[PDB]
């Protein structure tokens, strides 16, 4: 049965506000299964 | 109305500096409003979805963080998305925000869904910046066109029986989720009621059962009130926005409810990360952080 549990910390996206929507600071933690 | 072209042009600032405009036709965003109104009234007011999905928290214009946002969790329909209201007001650029998302609603209707914020409501966005940043780059025409069509989104989503979804919070009218089910669209949001209290409820770690809300609407909410809430309909989080939080994501009441906003530095005022919640097939959830240097 599926319950909701809670995945590791994942490193923040870091962004510049003065740069490109496509151009991040630093590529953040993205989850996995 | 060319959906593509038009997502094509809403997404070609990407990698512009900052702040720049996407100036749609008028009756572009008219087809949009119009197009996904349709699609809201076919699909039902309290959403029932499957996992996996991320779940976004108030955007409220700010439309370079939200293609920031995506950058970050995958343009649709590389994943889908549940965001929980508050397109419009505060930020700069609500218009392209709002037809951003109404055209990926419109190219992906089962795999994106919108939920109504309390800024979805026009006598709110009348004095909040998006009446305003309407009459300036179209018209009031325009601006009634998208209250037309924010009276027809839906107000909850239950994600695999297990996470209720709602922009503000519960409702001590809220019994049975018939009731959110049995409430008929186009709809303005009432000063009070039902649906009012799920676009304006916030939790409270110091009211014991429902108390009073200083925004002068709605109630605020005890951490018994969402254990009891849990326990009555074999749910297990609820997760909301409405409320700048810190670090983007906070728990409240032993993570039995999140609340989640997803505009990072809130109006050059505040200092916040942005984040969403990402919700695996096993509901196992994660917070995706988007955070400014
Ligand atoms: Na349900």
């Amino acid at each position: 049965r599926k319950r909701v549990t809670f995945g590791e910390d994942l490193s923040p996206e870091v962004f510049d506000e003065s740069l490109p929507a496509n151009t991040p600071l630093r590529k953040g933690g993205t989850p996995v299964c | 109305l060319n959906i593509d072209s038009i997502i094509q042009r809403l997404l070609e600032v990407r990698g512009s500096k900052p702040g720049k405009n996407v100036q749609l036709q008028e009756n572009e965003i008219r087809g949009l409003c119009l197009k996904s109104r349709e699609i809201f009234l076919s699909q039902p007011i309290l959403l029932e979805l499957e996992a996996p999905l991320k779940i976004c928290g108030d955007i409220h214009g700010q439309y370079y963080d939200l293609l920031r946002l995506f950058e970050y969790g995958g343009f649709p329909p590389e994943s889908n998305y549940l965001f929980l209201g508050d397109y419009v007001d505060r930020g700069k650029q609500s218009l392209e925000t709002i037809c951003l998302l109404l055209a990926y609603k419109i190219k992906y209707p089962e795999n994106f869904f919108l939920l109504r914020g309390n800024h979805e409501c026009a006598s709110i966005n009348r004095i909040y910046g998006f009446y305003d940043e309407c009459k300036r780059r179209y018209n009031i025409k325009l601006w009634k066109t998208f209250t037309d069509c924010f009276n027809c989104l839906p107000i909850a989503a239950i994600v695999d029986e297990k996470i209720f979804c709602c922009h503000g919070g519960l409702s001590p009218d809220l019994q049975s989720m018939e009731q959110i089910r049995r409430i008929m669209r186009p709809t303005d949001v009432p000063d009070q009621g039902l649906l009012c209290d799920l676009l304006w409820s916030d939790p409270d770690k110091d009211v014991l059962g429902w108390g009073e809300n200083d925004r002068g609407v709605s109630f605020t909410f005890g951490a018994e009130v969402v254990a009891k809430f849990l326990h009555k309909h074999d749910l297990d989080l609820i997760c909301r926005a409405h409320q700048v939080v810190e670090d983007g994501y906070e728990f409240f009441a032993k993570r039995q409810l999140v609340t989640l906003f997803s505009a990072p530095n809130y109006c050059g005022e505040f200092d916040n990360a942005g984040a969403m919640m990402s919700v695996d097939e096993t509901l196992m959830c994660s917070f995706q952080i988007l955070k400014p240097a």
